[PDB]
RNA sequence: UCGGAGUACAAAAAACCCUCCGAGUGAUUUUAAUCUAGACAAACCAGUCAAAAUAACCAUAACAUCACUUAUUGAUCCAAAAU
């Protein structure tokens, strides 16, 4: 990712920022296909995933929008637990 | 106590009927049903009478 | 034919003639009290603790602890009478009660249910957690002494670890400050145990903190026997047990057995076993504290991979069983057109030999 | 003559699966015409009150005590109107999972 | 069935099996369940689907109409986005 | 290779409560004809005898994890008449506050129609969802 | 045009369609009052 | 022709121009969907259940309910509607 020349600076920070969980520790981002029974058709996936990535880190009207079915109970168990983290004491 | 059987037609546009037996000494029946083509709660009417 | 009964019937004790004179409950709730203390004993028939696992029934848990404090009865329940009694006679109490609007303090709720009944509360949510079954699989011991463990998360930001809390890695990269009420009279050491992450043995566990030989409560003071690591849970199996165990003993425990290196981020080395510790120093330490936490994969926890552990960040799934098909028919019978589908391999059209 | 109508064949209302049978989900464990017995654990209840299993696993049957719906108004005025030391019991019909819920497995080196 | 036919001395085939059935290349035979389109009004949801749905046939049945029909209907056909030219042929079959 | 490389790839996490935090755990489904439902992980239940309240968070296999009485000294010294609508929220807002210790963030109530209409225990419910701990405890994944 | 069509006609009755079940909603609750206001006139009137 | 009880006492099935009840539907609104594992029953045709997933209502149900609820029903073909 940090050696790909094609795309803009802002563009690999994108993708850092955001495809961090699929980059290797060398710093190569992996794209992964299984579906199809044709390598073909695995190579097409693949780079229909890079384009939409490429796409979604270009496009500067992306609002973040996230799903509330599996959140709520993230911001739930986030809340209770800063409910316990409001203690305010020095120490270190 | 003789009943009807009386065809709606849904009011949301699209072509979609069905078939529900009511009562004859009632008036034109109008309910609330489910139009699979909208996927919505829609008010259906008593379009044409069928069978006695 | 019949068999006759191997024990007492359920409703065979009360007289079936003569109902009337029988007193009978009126209550649906009165009823439930009932027969939810009935569904607790141990009838001679089949039932649903046996077959769902009640872990054996009754079992006689060793106890390996500290004796529980000695009070005297008589004068405990002289006091609590007497603060009763004073509490009741107050008249601004009684029109709070009446108006409903009375508060409580919390804090000062906790203070003395932690000083009277919060280690045997500890206990069972020890028991429910399963920490005793994987720490010893046969001991139970009540955590007598209350153990205060804090992470900082800022300058002024602190982060408490109480009994199954949960805790980010994030937050608890650096090392927790440690308090518990000690004379300066008396030995501690404190371990920090990770039951669940070990990626090779199922039942072995991590060290992360092992300080021995504390004096009092000065914990920074003794010596560390092991460097403290950041919580490391794969980023598939995640909700990993952390638990800080407190002992305290009489001698001034020496090893070199159990002593790590400077650096200590060879998980090789960093394979432990609390049973088999607690075995080869039984006769001094006594364990008294107890404070776990349970912790998930966070943004922190491929870092601590990379840059500490030297390796790579490993990655787990959630995967379920395969549905379950019945041995295909050559005919089967009134079966949908799909019937085919459940058997195909894959969604491709293979031409044999065309 | 006078009787009529007498004629009609038996609708097989019995049980299916016995009690160690190894059942997988959905598999019908009993159907019945009255409630004879009860579905317990990982058994449902379909409209016709026969007996499903919801989990692969063990059948089991045993002898539990009745607490009914307290919206359920005939079930309720037996229990108010039973005696005080009376509990109710019925035989319920359990299935115990075998195969565990799922398992961790690695995928790749990240 | 006309086993022996008169003009060309061949075997002939009955057309109300190919009117209402369809036979997959593997030897199976499908067909609609009957009265799927009687009275639906009269009936739950679960048992239109039912009525709705497509059934297969049983061996009895299948060389039943095996024997009813000739060996053109049994031919192997490549039609242009045939619908069941994925069940035209069986696999995984352990016998 | 690397010593630390090795993997073990069958991972087996013996935590008892990580498929109930997952929320792909078993849920018990069931029972259908006797009251309450047991399709639960951690229920919540509320004893109001003639002297004290007591509430109490259960295990599916019935066992106790976290329970707050006014039979305590510690809410009794600090309480007055352990039986009233105070005493309810007291003990509602002890229970939220130790649930959240022990890491418990959801939980079921499944009250009589006639109990949920009262008083003290709808005051208990809002003491609990004031403090944090949630009831309604959350659908299972491929249930 | 015939699928426009078909859309275009589809839209126009669901733009409306709230309207048409809160007058429906307000029909039928006027009926039922008028049929219990009658019931109740007609049962004062024999009590006298 | 269909259902319930006895014959047929305890898994299922089981006959008589055997003994008795019944059905060829009413009332009301919650107008009750799609897709699909796995099963019951069954000569065949038919009849029954049903987990997960989907769009709308509480953001916690939807199996329409009651009348012993079990029976209240009819295959192709062919005729008609608006498909
Ligand atoms: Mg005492
Ligand atoms: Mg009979
Ligand atoms: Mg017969
Ligand atoms: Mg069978
Ligand atoms: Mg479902």
């Amino acid at each position: 990712l940090a050696s790909a020349d094609w795309i803009a600076e802002p563009v690999r920070l994108k993708l850092a920022v955001k495809h961090k969980n699929r980059i290797n520790r060398s710093g190569e981002l992996i794209l992964t296909s299984e579906c199809s029974r044709y390598q073909f058709r695995n190579l097409a996936d693949c780079l229909q995933k890079l384009r939409d990535m490429i796409a979604e880190a270009s496009q500067p009207a992306k609002e973040p929008s996230r799903e509330d079915a599996e959140l709520r109970r993230s911001r739930i168990e986030n809340m209770n637990r800063e409910r316990l983290r409001k203690k305010r004491i020095s120490s270190a | 106590s003789k009943t009807i059987l009386v065809k709606m037609m849904s009011q949301a546009g699209t072509g979609f009927s069905f078939n529900t037996k009511r009562s004859r000494l009632r008036e034109k029946l109008t309910l609330l049903h489910y139009d699979p083509v909208v996927k919505k709660k829609v008010l259906f009417v008593e379009q044409k009478k069928i069978r006695s | 034919r019949r068999a006759a009964p191997l024990g007492p019937m359920p409703n065979e004790d009360i007289d079936v003639s003569d109902l009337e004179r029988l007193k009978k409950y009126r209550s649906f709730d009165r009823y439930r009290r009932r027969a939810e203390q009935e569904a607790r004993k141990p009838h001679w028939w089949r039932t649903y603790r046996e077959h769902f696992g009640e872990e054996s029934g009754p079992k006689d848990r060793v106890d390996i602890g500290l004796p529980p404090p000695k009070v005297s009865r008589t004068q405990q329940l002289l006091e609590r009478k007497q603060a009763l009694r004073e509490l009741r006679a107050n008249v601004e109490e009684e029109r709070a009660a009446r108006l409903q609007t009375a508060r409580i303090p919390l804090e000062a709720v906790r203070a003395e249910w932690e000083r009277t009944c919060g280690p045997y509360h500890k206990q069972r949510l020890a028991e429910y957690c399963g920490l005793y079954r994987d720490l010893f699989h046969g001991a139970t011991f009540v955590p007598r002494v209350p153990l205060h463990v804090a992470y900082a998360v800022g300058e002024d930001d602190l982060m408490p670890v109480y009994h199954g809390n949960e805790v980010t890695p994030t937050e608890a990269a650096q090392a927790p400050e440690v308090t518990y009420e000690a004379d300066e009279g008396s030995l501690w050491t404190l371990l920090l145990t990770n039951l669940d992450g070990h990626l090779l043995e199922p039942d072995a566990e991590y060290v992360h903190w092992l300080v021995t030989n504390i004096p009092g409560n000065r914990v920074t003071e003794g010596q560390e026997t092991c460097p403290y690591l950041p919580p490391f849970p794969a980023r598939g199996s995640g909700f990993h047990r952390f638990a800080f165990l407190l002992f305290k003993q009489d001698k001034r425990i020496d090893f070199s057995g159990d002593t790590r290196p400077s650096p200590c981020y060879q998980l090789a080395q960093r394979t432990f076993h609390t049973f088999d510790f607690y075995k080869k120093h039984q006769d001094a330490m006594t364990p008294a504290g107890l404070a776990f936490f349970q912790c998930r994969w966070d943004d922190s926890v491929t870092r601590v991979f990379h840059q500490l552990l030297d390796m790579r960040e490993p990655v787990f799934e959630f995967v379920r069983p395969p549905p379950y098909h019945p041995k295909q028919k050559r005919f089967p019978h009134r079966q949908p057109l799909r019937y085919l589908d459940r058997y195909r391999d894959s969604h491709e059209p293979t031409y044999g030999i065309y | 003559s006078k009787n009529l109508g007498g004629k009609s064949p038996g609708k097989r209302f019995g049980i299916k699966k016995m009690e160690g049978h190894y059942v997988h989900a959905g598999n019908i464990l009993a159907t019945q015409r009255h409630f004879r017995w009860h579905p317990g654990a990982h058994v449902g209840l379909g409209k016709n009150k026969c007996l499903y299993a919801l989990e692969e696993g063990v059948v089991r049957y045993t002898k539990e005590v009745y607490v009914p719906n307290p919206s359920n108004s005939e079930a309720v005025d037996l229990v108010t109107r039973l005696p005080q030391g009376a509990v109710l019991y019925k035989t319920f019909v359990h299935v115990v999972p075998a195969k565990p819920e799922g398992t961790f497995k690695l995928v790749a080196m990240l | 069935v006309t086993y022996f036919s008169s003009r060309k001395g061949k075997r002939k085939t009955v057309k109300a099996v190919i009117y209402r059935f369809l036979r997959l290349h593997s030897g199976l035979w499908l067909r609609r369940k009957a009265g799927y389109k009687k009275k639906l009004w009269k009936k739950t949801a679960a048992r239109k689907r039912r009525l709705r749905e497509f059934v297969f046939c049983n061996k009895t049945q299948s060389k039943l109409l095996d024997k009813m029909t000739t060996s053109f209907w049994k031919r192997r056909n490549w039609y242009a986005d045939d619908p069941y030219q994925k069940y035209q042929d069986r696999t995984n079959l352990k016998v | 290779p690397v010593e630390n490389e090795a993997v073990a790839p069958e991972f087996t996490n013996r935590n008892p409560r990580n498929l109930e935090l997952l929320a792909v755990a078993r849920k018990e489904r069931g029972w259908g004809t006797v009251w309450p439902s047991r399709e639960f992980w951690h229920r919540l239940r509320v004893i109001r005898t003639q002297h004290h309240i007591e509430a109490l968070v259960e295990h599916r296999n019935g066992q106790v994890v976290v329970s707050a009485s006014t039979r305590e000294w510690a809410i009794k010294k600090h309480l007055y008449s352990t039986r009233n609508v105070v005493a309810c929220e007291s003990v509602g807002r002890v229970l939220a506050e130790r649930c959240l210790e022990a890491g418990i963030n959801f939980m079921v109530y499944h009250p009589t129609p006639w109990e949920a209409a009262s008083d003290s225990i709808k005051r208990l419910q809002h003491a609990m969802t004031e403090g944090g701990v949630v009831l309604r405890e959350p659908r299972r994944i491929y249930e | 045009q015939k699928r426009q069509a078909r859309e275009q006609l589809i839209e126009e009755c669901m733009a409306k369609m709230p309207q048409m079940i809160e007058n429906w909603r307000q029909q039928q609750q006027e009926r039922r009052e008028k049929e219990q206001a009658d019931k109740d006139r007609r049962a004062r009137l024999q009590a006298e």
